[PDB]
């Protein structure tokens, strides 16, 4: 599920 | 003598870079948690730059827009805050997010939350 | 004397039919636009029972869970906003609406609006 | 698309 780029983290 | 400038990190891994000039301005990078050039965005804004003597915080707020080079997310978040001097400064701040959306999507286009910044990781 | 017991309208066409009691409750039912039985919902808050008489507002706040005998949209929105008397009635008020998220999907749990309601249909 | 609740119109 896609999260923004404010709050993504690294895979 | 701000305070304000160099690198502030948040308590899920994103960084910014900024300098406060002497006029009031705040221009920077904001960079998310994945740390790559994709994830680098533009930071603009405005602080006090003669703030109160009698122990209050500095005042501010920044925008960044979700689109960089690689990536565009339709969106904007502003930072709104103060910072607060002393042993472990920190920016502690409210956010809106507004994400572009349709007239019949509007009721979802605005996100709150908050955001407390300190000059050393979590 | 209160002003707040009735019905009220926002500006898309939501109804919400409140009882202010003696006590500072607030009790009724909130009916998006749709106007029909699946689109009612329980209302619930409080107010102030005896505000200043300096021309001042009066403080109120409400609650709806959007889970009904038909639906299930698995969140919950509170209004915060004060009622205001005179010739044309008002409640001015700013919401927050909650959906249940997992953690990774927290940061999108919060919208933010606000509504204006009346005592007549926009 | 879908449109929670709280916002949801007449057809």
């Amino acid at each position: 599920e896609w999260v923004h780029p404010q709050f993504e983290q690294k895979a | 003598e701000a305070g304000i400038t160099g690198t502030w990190y948040n308590q899920l891994g994103s960084t910014f870079i900024v300098t406060a000039g002497a006029d009031g301005a705040l221009t920077g990078t904001y960079e998310s948690a994945v740390g790559n050039a994709e994830s680098r965005y533009v930071l603009t804004g405005r602080y006090d730059s003669a703030p109160a003597t009698d122990g209050s915080g500095t005042a501010l707020g920044w925008t960044v827009a979700w689109k960089n080079n690689y990536r565009n997310a339709h969106s904007a978040t502003t930072w709104s805050g103060q910072y607060v001097g002393g042993a472990e400064a920190r920016i502690n701040t409210q956010w809106l997010l507004t994400s572009g959306t349709t007239e019949a999507n509007a009721w979802k286009s605005t996100l709150v939350g908050h955001d407390t910044f300190t000059k050393v990781k979590p």
